[PDB]
RNA sequence: GCUUCGGGGAGGCGGCAAUAUCCUGUGAUCCGGAGAUUUCUGAAUGGGGAAACCCACUUACCAUAAGGUAGGUAUCUUGAAGAAGCGAACGAGGGGAAGUGAAACAUCUCAGUACCCUUAGGAAAAGACAUCAAAUGAGAUUCCCCAAGUAGCGGCGAGCGAACGGGGAGAAGCCGAUUAAUGCUAAUGUAGAAGAACAGCGUGGGAAAGCUGACCGUAGUAGGUGAUAGUCCUGUAUUCGAAACAUUAGCGUUAACAUAUUAAGUAGGGCGGGACACGAGAAAUCCUGUCUGAAGAUGGGGGGACCAUCCUCCAAGGCUAAAUACUCCUGACUGACCGAUAGUGAACCAGUACCGUGAGGGAAAGGCGAAAAGAACCCCUGUGAGGGGAG
């Protein structure tokens, strides 16, 4: 069973890092409304 | 906090009332008088620590307000003022007498 | 102490600055090892290190 | 018409209250036991009423 | 009941500065409008009377005298 | 100058140090993490007079994670050089 | 972008009827055309973007006015 | 955590959470103003990148070694100065749904709402008549109560829904009613100080409650203190302080910008749309994608198709405070609001644990006693747990 989930460092860095997130205007939305909501972890 | 170590004072309250002690010590709502409020206490002999530990009888804190200064002259318990003079320098005053001791 | 680490003049203070970095450097060994009796002088040390270096920064600003 | 030295005399009593003719109110009037009132506070309640 | 009161004291005063206004006499109106501005400004802290209308007060009391 | 006496933090205790020291006769200490191994053969020439190091080795290590009460933490990273030194 | 720059038309926002009145959003766009006009003050041809109302512009008010009228406006 | 300037006068080195070394009348801890230091990531701005990392170039100085100290090196706009990014709601503008209702549904409604995008200020917008009115005419804009669910629009269904005018708030008209500093005058704010008066007796673990008799009151329904205190403490009424910095107003002065001179591709018109309570309707009025296009004061716009008369006003230049909208916040005060399944999701180490690749979802959990005085010591037990004595 390869199961739904398998961890690679890389690609979920480049998927969901925070460089990532500010190169798009709109994840940098979501950034802020993580700042907003106060959550501790922003980005993986 | 008008009340400062190393003056008598007089408990007018509790079952040590009637008693004057020396103020030992004073933190920021509670007060520690020599004599007064004494309640036995249990120490856990540790080797570790010098002292010999065992039962022990020593001062417990007592609350602020139900000590009260002594004044020498009339031997009663009295409310303290201070009395600002040309001078300058601050001292503690007597309510009753005006005295200037304390 | 403040008022005699203001009196004297830059020159001297940049070497006394020197020699204190020197005995903190001891004083941390000293630590290390567990010979260091007492724990204050450290602390007053660092402090006087800090008051040393905000002095040479006033008299070099003007 | 209220005096400050009237006024600061009455406010510290207990129940001793003191108001000026225009500014009355049943609530007050009902609740305090005894009431003191004065003849021309009383023409002016007259006019008014 | 009580805050009636402190509003009743101060009425009596601006009336007596009215009477001094219609008087025309400066020294008479200036005391008693002297005595009235500490109790308009403790009152504003409390609250019952506008801070804006007690300055209006102000302004206007002063253009008077 | 200033700098090479903050580069050494102490020396370090254990058995396989004094082993070391005592074999080859090489110290051990611990140093601020961006110091380098040449700012650390500095240091060690000019706190010890009269001594030359062949060599420095370094190494970085992760502080381990500590429960205590209700609360999770890690000991604070340090670095540590194994100095040689002449016989 | 596709924008008149003498007069400043763009793409205007409407409905699309049909005979039994149902709306759909559609848009209007200025007639714009690329034109290279003959300027004797430069002896040059500088080439627009440009509408046919600002054309006639052009036409009825110089092709030096207009041109300076753009450079105060900013882009040249 | 350092320096300085003020306050303060006996304790203190933040909390869980104590211990040790110590500091402190040579004024410590603590509070208020100012200054210095301020690693790395992040608009991140020397290049790059998987955020807290890699690699650099260059100016000056120092060292002789394989370096250190202080700087400079992003992009865009304007001609050296600006900008970038973040963050509540309100404002303005560019786009703009559907569930739903009509007992179906397409016109219509929802609704110009949700949402996306752009961009300000303490407000914004609008604002001076090419506006209404037709009354004896009024005289900018904005908001509130009526007019009035009226007149109207509407598969004339569901529904949508004014205006004239009256009463109020506030008032103002101009062509510099602009911005940013600096300097004086006045005020405020940012630490604080003083601040009245109770004793006896009995009950009680403890008195503040009971009995008796006193005192202050510009302070009597505040919070605590071993049970319910005006007179025990902190407080309240009252009177009040500022070395330093901020803010507000008045004045003076500077340097940035602006300073029209009466308005043509403009009014009007054809086609297609949109907004007007108004859905093409007899449809006035406004905006424009396209094509056109005057008069220009002997003229032109409006007065709800349109014509005539009459009345009113001068579009195609710009500006203008107040009354109005809001709360991420600061100070004071309040509540016939809640009291740990309630009240914010979060009274507690909560946007945490936990769940998900991610966007994101999202808990549970308070209380010994007045004071730890938190059970010395003995016994059973495995030096455990737990308990019985003692206290």
């Amino acid at each position: 069973m390869k199961r739904t989930f398998q961890p690679s460092v890389i690609k979920r860095k480049r998927t969901h890092g925070f460089r990532a997130r500010m190169a798009t205007k709109k994840g940098r939305q979501v950034l802020a409304r993580r700042r907003a909501k106060g959550r501790h972890r922003l980005t993986v | 906090s008008k009340l400062r170590k190393g003056d008598t004072v007089i408990v007018i309250a509790g079952k040590d009332k009637g008693k004057q002690g020396t103020v030992q010590a004073v933190k920021n709502d509670r007060i520690k008088v020599e004599g007064i409020n004494i309640v036995t206490k249990h120490q856990k002999p540790n080797q570790a620590t010098g002292v010999e530990g065992g039962i022990l009888k020593q001062e417990a804190f007592l609350h602020i307000s139900n000590v009260a200064i002594l004044n020498a002259q009339t031997q009663k318990a009295d409310r303290i003022t201070y009395q600002f003079g040309e001078d300058g320098k601050k001292q503690r005053v007597y309510r009753s007498n005006g005295e200037v001791v304390a | 102490k403040i008022s005699e680490l203001r009196d004297k003049s830059l020159e001297e203070l940049t070497q006394l600055l020197d020699e204190k970095q020197l005995d903190a450097f001891r004083i941390r060994m000293a630590k290390a090892t567990g010979q260091l009796g007492n724990t204050h002088e450290v602390r007053v040390n660092r402090r006087a290190i800090a008051q040393l270096q905000t002095l040479i920064n006033e008299k070099q600003r003007g | 018409e209220v005096d400050e030295n009237l006024y600061l005399a009455a406010r510290n009593i207990p129940h001793v209250n003191v108001l000026d003719t225009s500014e009355v109110d049943p609530v007050s009037l009902i609740a305090f036991d005894k009431v003191i009132m004065s003849v021309e506070a009383a023409k002016q309640f007259e006019e008014a009423l | 009941q009580n805050s009636a009161s402190q509003r009743s004291m101060v009425r009596t005063y601006l009336k007596r500065v009215d009477a001094a206004i219609a008087a025309k006499d400066y020294d008479a109106a200036t005391e008693a409008y002297k005595k009235a501005i500490p109790v308009l400004d403790r009152m504003a802290d409390k609250g019952i009377i506008h801070k804006n209308k007690a300055a209006r007060r102000k302004s206007r009391l002063n253009k008077t005298i | 100058n200033a700098r090479l006496y903050q580069v050494l933090r102490g020396p370090v205790f254990s058995e396989k140090s004094q082993m070391l020291g005592d074999s080859l006769g090489v110290q051990v200490f611990k140093i601020d993490s961006k110091a380098t191994k040449l700012e650390v053969k500095k240091a060690v020439e000019l706190m010890f007079e009269g001594v030359e190091v062949l060599k420095v080795n370094t190494l970085n290590v992760k502080g381990k994670t500590k429960r205590f009460g209700k609360n999770i933490g890690r000991r604070n990273d340090y670095k540590k050089a194994y100095v040689t030194l002449k016989a | 972008s596709r924008v008149c720059q003498v007069t400043g038309k763009r793409p205007m926002v409407g409905n699309n009827v049909s005979h039994a009145n149902n709306k759909t959003r559609r848009r209007f766009l200025p007639n714009l055309h690329h034109h290279r006009f003959w300027v004797e003050s430069e002896n040059r041809f500088v080439r627009l973007r440009i509408s046919t109302k600002g054309m006639r512009i052009i036409d009825k008010l110089g092709i030096d006015k207009v041109l300076v009228d753009l450079r105060a406006q900013g882009q040249k």
